[PDB]
RNA sequence: AUCGAGAGGG
DNA sequence: CACGTCCCTCTCGA
């Protein structure tokens, strides 16, 4: 038995399964959900740890053993893709604590950019507006370079140590 | 052909008789939402007979010394004798009985009074006289309040289509309408205490069982009434023309107007073999 | 409404006024009112607020309703039109009164 | 008015020999042809021409011909008629199939 | 023994819905065809012991469904196909009432 | 999607003989597949008689989703459906 | 990218599990065959979020087979890489023809020819590396590659990346 | 068997009918049909990569198919194809092709009429697909010209009054023109995307240009099989080689030297094969014959036998049939099944703590012992024949296995005479295994099936699941069916022996003494074991016929009948009155105890229950018959003498 | 074996 | 101009 839902270069021409206008699980409508390599670790960690809370009713280079135990407590062993993901996410997350990540989301989401850009902006660490727009070509003609460089500045600052 | 034009025909959960498109063939199976098994040919005494005997058998005049329930049949025959706030209902009752009698004579123009309907009442009252051992001498412990109002409430609980808006409710009244005629006929306040001699317990017992034996007679949403009528019509035809030599040369109307005309009737066909105008 | 005695020129000339139903009946079939006959039951017109009601109260699609021919000897008598419904009260030998409904196809 | 005549002309050949079948059956067939607009004969053209599912009407006369004009008019079969399910090997929405059966986690633990 | 037309009619009146499917499936043909989620035919090459499914020509490898129908149906469908008639079998629906 | 709420019901409140028959059968087929018996198996072996005892105690965890012609439905729980028969 | 799709899966249950610990075994089995999965249509299913709130509705008793069936509406974190999106990744494999990068649960591959000309292959190294002017891509370095093509093979979708462009290479 | 497939399982809810495109046939085709050769590389069992398994289904049981590796039982088959050298009218769409050519500009490709005409905008309003396409063609065949305006639209070519000679079309101009397959095809292809759609067609599923076959679909072996004895292909596998023979003639006849007269012949020949191949019972035509006629695919499907007798009706496993004899010592809802039938008829019981102890005994009893079993089906599912398996003894059953065991006493079975013109002609009884090779049924259940015991034969079907079981016992049980909706009356009742002796019994002259009375009382299994105080006591304790009968009538019954002149002090024991299940007066006859509208049977089944009355049937057949045994009754020519 | 032909039974 | 009830049992001939 296989999975289903309701409803291509990487210049915002995604599949139909990842098209902006996509239906909810109640049957309404809601924007696509794109997470930056960092926003994805919290989402997973939070969900993975809140699964252990219901399984009770029945640092930097040292956090990696803290996640493995969680994965060897909740998830089944064979699920190997989740292990690599958490490892990966743990190293490449620019932002570590919820407080910072929220600000990132607060900043990026209020720019209008289509979530993929919101996602890719919070995960790829760019300096130049020229560098940001060349790595995320979905922009180019959208946000002004100056304004984008202004936004890029608040990112590097908020980069939690 | 019958079985094939009536395949998908089955009573549905709103008591509609539909097909496989949802097209409505009937709005309640057999125009009364009843099952054919719980149906029995009992008589509606409210219709045929003398206008004189109708009074005798149903009319109860509380404001009267000759036409009132003798205190020996009721518990309060002498204390209700002349009671006028109560004779209003004995009128309401006797008035709906005549509205009955004159309605049946509209539906059954020929005056035939024996037709099939659910709940054998001719039986139930008997199966209640033996059950409570009715004392043909001692009077009944029933009020006029008891009889005419128990019946009025019994009818409200004889459901066919369950619904809320007027459309369906007004087809409730319809679906039952006829059954209720037999009900009011056999639960006449004169009959209950003169010829039935019902006590209170015996009565309430008869009311509750009537309610169920009816609520049982309702056809079940699922019943394949169409593939059933088809067989019910086709079995006797195919089966009658199989017992034709049990009498050898008799012919009769086996293959004269039965098998033939029926074939005409099903195919319709304009070239009828005997076009007759029976002009009154 | 017009009552052509024996014939009418097809000079077709009928459906020609938008805010008017141009009806036609003959004198021959009107001699005896057909609606008085034993087998012809009460046919009742349905208001556009009654039809829209009966269709939702019986949860119906318009197609699913039993249909009455446009030229039905009774559909003309009542001057029916396409889409009009007509409740039909016949005296049945099982319920005494049975409500049926037909839409004018 | 005709529906009654149709019935009366159906009952009149039934009440002779084997003189009883219950109104309902006759009235249903009778109503079957009736509730269309006019007389819809019980014959491979009379009723079989309806808007029923394609396979249904092919189970009675004009069998290959029907399936032809079905695929030619790009017909679609509802899959609501008994015949359809019979041909497809599925429980037909017929009595014991007219409903579906489900288990609510609620009940299963109300009697845990 | 032949459980023929008339016998079907009888069980229909009974409403024995799933006993009828048992009659005409478990006790008769009844086959597991692999239909396509877009074409709707047996074309789903079923290499199931390697677990590959394809309706090349529709170039499909996920939208596959195994379905229970009489082999007589499977044949009847193929036969109709042999006469350039497509009986696309669909698990979903698009009408209602 | 659409569906009907349990306060707007309108179908016959008793159990259709076809429902009763398919529920006694359904549970029997499930009971005979080693499914948990929610009733007090009082010296029973037959998986139908267990289901008949389960339907007599109304301890059957099944809901009949009665489909009306318009596509929409209204579930009735086995334990809430009267069993006149 | 790394999305959250509102998914739904049709799991079938034998009647023996029709007890109290059923919803548990429904979720248990939902994740059993979804958690560490991948598809390509939706991409690498990674972790079903919001375990607690997980609808199961009423399960349909299959016709002539007691088992019930449920459409288990859920929500999960997934991952479908795209042709043209840059991703930073850890170097894992390293060949003579290229080197593989471990980005998320999948491995993006880089060809020697997709690397800038000056990057020469260095076979002479315990960890085979790609020495050059300044960079030296070793067996376990961090690289930022641009996905060029996506292939979906069974329960895994690999890719092919390049670092020949600008703002691409080491960290 | 059939292995497990990951694929989800669904039911079919929509069946989309349409038409293949020549391009979709080329798409799905697992192998191009190039040769007409049967399957003869060297006539080896290895078939030819040209026809039969160039990749389609398998021809040999010991051979996996070249596409889906499953081979034989599992291989759906895989369609091929053969690119037609020249387009060909479809036999069935032949007339529908004409009806279109009559409607459209055979030159312009646009409709002969459009929305500017009052009747076309009327006919076009009809969204009934087929009634519109009829209302269009009616008023389109007439106007025979591509108009240019008449208040522009659109070249003007007059249209031909088309007729058909059979497989080809012609139209008159004023010109005898035999309308071409491609020319029509070229007209149809140019038909406005929206024009043909409003003509009763479809944009994706049923384009008109597909009523003309540019690429034929080849069905795989399983459709046109081949069996050995040496081999011999199927009447349609032949017909295909015939079509391919007719094509390869055109393929080369038109490639090189084009002689036009020959080209215009082998084409009409090919058109013939493609025509009869689908329908060989055509209008005109000779109707082809191969060494004869030939089997048209349309003939496979024609009503009565041929998916109406392959799908509307099947032959079925778990079935039986034998001579039926009548039993007065059986119960109404029973069927005496011969032992042998119950050793061949099985039921897949599932192993469970409830039955595991019974089940393993059967297995040990095996397929020879009456209360035994035949097969055991494991977790893995492969069948284990208890007649030949070595481990047929030390076999240990597991929970959740299936023990295809013999049908035993009191299983539910479907029983039926064959003129199945009745809901009642198929009933469910309790099995009661018995000796001798006759089905035995209670004499009162004769009238439903209309069975007598004179060379009469009855079928028996047996459920396989516990739900179809309950479905039979909760709906189709014989006592459940005692009162019919047909005539809203009982369809079973006392008949033959029992009836004749029950009025003989229910008399006043008819008295029963004590030695005879205690026997009668015992035969009633539901007997209260209390001797009824004798109607006559002292001269010689005697009992009335009806009096003794009453212990079988269940206390709680009240019945009332008045015949001709029946009083309250019955004159000739007239009419009938039973009060609290005891007889008051009156003789019992057909009216009392038959299937009467308000007879005893009817009253007992309503006010007491279905199964209660059933036991009544037996309780009377066991007593009444017993009395007649020792009273006896005959008939000679003396009884036909006045 | 498959098609055809025929004779019986209920 | 197309239907022409239902099953079941045997015999023989390319
Ligand atoms: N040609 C037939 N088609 C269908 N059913 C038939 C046919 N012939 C007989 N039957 C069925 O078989 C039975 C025929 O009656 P049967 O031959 O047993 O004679 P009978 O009535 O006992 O004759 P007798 O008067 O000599 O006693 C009926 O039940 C009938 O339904
Ligand atoms: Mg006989
Ligand atoms: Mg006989
Ligand atoms: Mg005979
Ligand atoms: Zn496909
Ligand atoms: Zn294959
Ligand atoms: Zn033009």
């Amino acid at each position: 038995v296989s999975t289903s839902t309701f409803q291509n270069a990487a210049t915002l021409q995604l599949g139909q399964e990842f098209q902006l206008k996509q239906i909810n699980h109640q049957g309404e409508e809601e924007e696509l959900i794109a997470l930056n390599l960092s926003e994805a670790r919290l989402v997973i960690k939070e969900a993975l740890v809140e699964r252990r809370r219901a399984f009770k009713r029945s640092t930097r280079e040292k956090e990696l053993e803290s996640i493995d135990v969680l994965l060897e407590q909740t998830t089944g062993g064979n699920n190997k893709d989740l292990k690599n993901t958490m490892q990966y996410l743990t190293n490449f997350s620019r932002f570590r604590d919820q407080e910072t990540v929220g600000a990132v989301i607060q900043l990026l989401k209020s720019t209008g950019l289509h979530p993929f850009e919101v996602a890719q902006l919070g995960s790829l660490a760019c300096d130049t507006a020229d560098e940001a727009k060349t790595l995320i070509p979905s922009l180019n003609n959208k946000i002004s370079d100056d304004e984008l460089e202004r936004i890029l500045k608040e990112l590097s600052n908020l980069e939690t140590l | 052909r019958l079985v094939k034009a009536l395949e998908d025909i089955m009573v549905h959960y709103d008591n509609t008789t539909r097909n496989s498109l949802g097209n409505v063939i009937q709005f309640i199976y057999g125009e009364d939402g009843m099952d054919a098994a719980h149906i029995e040919k009992q008589s509606l005494d409210t219709i045929g007979g003398s206008d004189a005997a109708f009074e005798k058998r149903y009319r109860v005049d509380l404001l009267n010394t000759d036409h009132t329930l003798d205190p020996s049949l009721l518990e309060s025959g002498s204390e209700i004798l002349g009671d006028l706030k109560l004779q209003v209902l004995l009128d309401e009752e006797y008035k709906q009985l005549v509205k009955d009698r004159k309605f049946l004579r509209e539906v059954f123009v020929d005056g035939e009074a024996n037709w099939p309907l659910p709940v054998n009442i001719r039986r139930i009252i008997q199966n209640a006289q033996q059950t409570f051992h009715i004392d043909h001498t001692k009077p009944s412990d029933l009020t006029i309040k008891d009889i005419v109002l128990g019946v009025k409430d019994l009818q409200e609980n004889l459901l066919v289509l369950r619904g809320k808006n007027e459309i369906i409710q007004n087809a409730q009244r319809d679906a039952v309408t006829l059954f209720c005629c037999l009900l009011r006929s056999r639960l006449a306040t004169r009959r209950v205490l003169q010829e039935y001699r019902l006590t209170k317990q015996a009565f309430d017992w008869v009311l509750s069982n009537i309610e169920a034996q009816f609520l049982r007679s309702v056809v079940h949403p699922g019943e394949m009434v169409g593939v059933l009528a088809a067989q019910s019509i086709g079995e006797p035809a195919t089966q009658m023309t199989l017992n034709t030599f049990h009498f050898a040369g008799v012919a009769s109307k086996k293959v004269t107007s039965g098998v033939p005309r029926l074939k005409e009737i099903l195919n319709v066909a304009k070239n009828m073999k005997t076009p007759s105008l029976t002009v009154y | 409404i017009f009552v052509y005695q024996n014939n009418i020129t097809p000079s077709k000339l009928v459906p020609s006024i938008p805010p008017a139903t141009i009806e036609t009946f003959n004198e021959a079939a009107l001699v005896v009112n057909i609606t008085h006959h034993e087998l012809v039951p009460k046919h009742i017109r349905l208001s556009s607020d009654e039809k829209r009601e009966l269709l939702k109260r019986y949860r119906l699609k318009e197609s699913q309703l039993p249909r009455i021919q446009r030229a039905d000897p009774v559909a003309l008598y009542l001057g029916l039109k396409r889409g009009e419904v007509v409740k039909i009260i016949r005296k049945s030998e099982t319920s005494g009164r049975y409500a049926s409904y037909r839409i004018c196809m | 008015a005709g529906r009654a005549a149709l019935y009366k002309e159906v009952y009149n050949v039934i009440a002779s020999d084997g003189s009883y079948v219950n109104y309902r059956h006759m009235a249903l067939l009778v109503d079957v042809m009736t509730t269309q607009g006019g007389l819809t004969s019980v014959t491979r053209h009379g009723f079989n021409r309806s808007n029923t599912g394609a396979l249904m009407r092919c189970s009675f006369e004009e069998t290959v011909e029907i399936l032809f004009e079905a695929g030619a008019s790009a017909e679609l079969d509802d899959c609501r008629g008994v015949s359809e399910n019979v041909i497809l090997g599925q429980m037909a929405p017929i009595g014991t199939g007219a409903f579906d059966v489900m288990i609510d986690e609620e009940s299963l633990v109300k009697y845990m | 023994l032949r459980f023929g037309e008339m016998e079907r009619d009888c069980m229909i009146a009974h409403g024995a819905a799933s006993f009828l499917k048992e009659r005409l499936m478990e006790a008769s043909d009844a086959f597991r065809v692999h239909i396509c989620g877009i074409c709707g035919l047996m074309t789903v090459i079923a290499k199931l012991n390697h677990n590959q499914f394809e309706c090349k020509g529709c170039d499909n490898k996920i939208d596959i469904y195994q379905i229970h129908i009489p082999y007589a149906a499977k044949l009847l469908f193929q036969e109709l196909m042999a006469m350039n008639i497509t009986p696309r079998l669909y698990t979903d629906r698009s009408r209602d009432f | 999607e659409k569906a009907i709420p349990k306060d707007q019901r309108a179908t016959t409140p008793y159990m259709t003989k076809y429902e009763r028959a398919r529920i006694l059968g359904t549970r029997a087929l499930q009971i005979s597949m080693n499914a948990p018996v929610f009733v007090d198996l009082e010296g029973e072996t037959d998986p139908l008689r267990i289901a008949m005892k389960e339907l007599a105690e109304k301890k059957i965890p099944l809901v009949i989703r009665r489909y009306l012609p318009d596509g929409s439905f209204e579930d009735w729980s086995v334990e809430e459906l009267i069993v006149d028969l | 990218m790394f999305f959250i799709k509102d998914l739904s899966l049709n799991i079938t249950l034998h009647p023996s599990f029709f007890g109290p610990r059923m919803k548990q075994y429904l979720k248990t089995k939902l994740l059993e065959e979804v958690e560490g999965s991948c598809t390509g249509k939706f991409g690498y299913i990674l972790c079903v979020l919001d375990y607690d709130n997980i609808d199961i509705q009423r399960g349909r008793i299959l016709p002539t087979d007691g088992s019930a069936e449920f459409n288990v509406k859920y929500r999960a974190v997934v991952f479908k890489p795209f042709k043209g999106e840059v991703v930073d990744g850890t170097v894992v494999s390293c060949s003579q023809h290229g080197f593989e990068v471990q980005v998320g649960p999948m491995k993006v591959f880089v060809t020697k020819h997709l690397m800038p000309q000056d990057l020469t292959f260095n076979a002479g190294s315990n960890p085979p590396s790609y020495q050059s002017s300044e960079d030296v891509i070793t067996i376990k370095s961090r690289i930022r590659v641009k996905i060029e093509g996506c292939i979906s093979q069974v329960s895994s979708i690999h890719a092919i990346g390049s670092i020949k462009e600008d703002y691409l290479g080491a960290i | 068997g059939q292995q497990y497939s990951s694929a989800p399982l669904r039911t079919v809810k929509e069946v989309q009918f349409g038409l293949f495109s020549p391009e979709e046939v080329r798409a799905i085709s697992v192998a191009k049909i190039r040769f007409p050769e049967t399957m003869d590389e060297t006539q080896t069992r290895a078939k030819i990569g040209g026809l039969n398994d160039p990749r389609l289904g398998s021809i040999d049981r010991n051979l996996k198919c070249q596409t889906c590796q499953e081979g034989m039982n599992e291989c759906p088959g895989h369609f091929g194809h053969i690119d037609l050298a020249k387009p060909v009218f479809h036999v069935g769409f032949i007339a529908k092709i004409k009806k279109v050519c009559e409607c459209v500009c055979m030159h312009c490709g646009k409709l002969l009429l459009d929305e500017h005409n009052e009747l076309m905008r009327q006919a076009l309003a009809i969204k009934d697909s087929k009634k519109r396409f009829a209302a269009i063609w009616t008023l389109c065949k007439t106007k025979m010209v591509c108009e240019t305006d008449v208040p522009s639209r659109g070249c003007g070519n007059t249209q031909p009054t088309i007729r058909k000679d059979g497989l080809k079309l012609v139209g008159s101009w004023k010109e005898l023109r035999v309308l071409s397959t491609e020319e029509i095809l070229n007209i149809f292809k140019h038909i406005s995307v929206k024009d043909f759609t409003s003509l009763g067609f479809n944009e994706v599923f049923s384009r008109p240009e597909w009523m003309i076959l540019t690429c034929l679909p080849v069905p795989p072996p399983p459709v046109r099989p081949s069996i050995s004895f040496q081999r011999g292909e199927d009447d349609l596998t032949f017909k295909l080689a015939d079509i391919l023979k007719a094509n390869i003639s055109l393929e080369t006849l038109e490639h090189n030297g084009a002689p036009h007269h020959a080209i215009e012949e082998a084409e009409s020949l090919l058109q013939f094969h493609v025509a009869t191949y689908m329908d060989n019972d055509i209008a005109g035509q000779p109707q082809a014959l191969q060494k004869s006629p030939v089997k048209s695919i349309r003939a496979r499907l024609k009503g009565k036998e041929g998916r109406r007798g392959n799908l509307m009706g099947k032959r079925v496993d778990f079935s039986a049939r034998t001579v039926i004899s009548g039993d007065p010592n059986l119960e109404l809802d029973q069927v005496g099944v011969p032992k042998s039938i119950a050793k061949t008829l099985t039921y897949p019981e599932v192993v469970t703590p409830y039955n595991i102890d019974r089940l393993t005994q059967l297995v040990r009893n095996g397929p020879n012992e009456h209360p035994g079993a035949k097969y055991v089906i494991r977790d893995s599912g492969d069948r284990i024949d208890l007649r030949y398996s070595k481990r047929a003894g030390d076999i240990q059953l597991q929970y959740g296995w299936k023990v295809e065991r013999h049908i035993m006493d009191n299983d539910p079975v479907l029983f039926n005479r064959q003129p199945s013109l009745h809901k009642m002609s198929m009933m469910a009884h309790r099995v009661k295994v018995i000796p001798y090779s006759t089905f035995r049924l209670n004499l009162s259940v004769t009238s439903p099936y209309n069975a007598d015991f004179d060379g009469d034969e009855m079928n028996l079907h047996v459920p396989q699941s516990e739900e179809t079981r309950a479905e039979l016992s909760q709906l189709c049980a014989v006592p459940l069916q005692i009162v019919s909706p047909q005539s809203n009356k009982p369809c079973m009742g006392i008949v033959q022996d029992t009836l004749c002796g029950i009025r003989k019994l229910t008399l006043r002259d008819t008295f029963i003494e004590l030695d005879q009375v205690l026997n009668m009382l015992y035969w009633v299994p539901d007997w209260d074991g209390v001797i009824p105080t004798p109607a006559i006591i002292k001269p010689k304790p005697l009992w009335s016929g009806k009096q003794i009968l009453s212990v079988a009538i269940p206390n709680g019954i009240h019945l009332q009948r008045f015949d001709e002149g029946t009083t309250l002090l019955s004159p000739k024991d007239n009419g009938m009155l039973i009060i609290d299940g005891q007889i008051i007066f009156g003789v019992v006859e057909k009216k009392t105890v038959g299937s009467s509208n308000g007879g005893l049977i009817h009253v007992v089944t309503r006010e007491k229950g279905p199964q209660v009355c059933a036991k009544l049937f037996g309780n009377i057949q066991k007593v009444v018959n017993f009395w007649l045994l020792h009273n006896g009754f005959s008939t000679g020519i003396g009884d036909t003498i006045a």
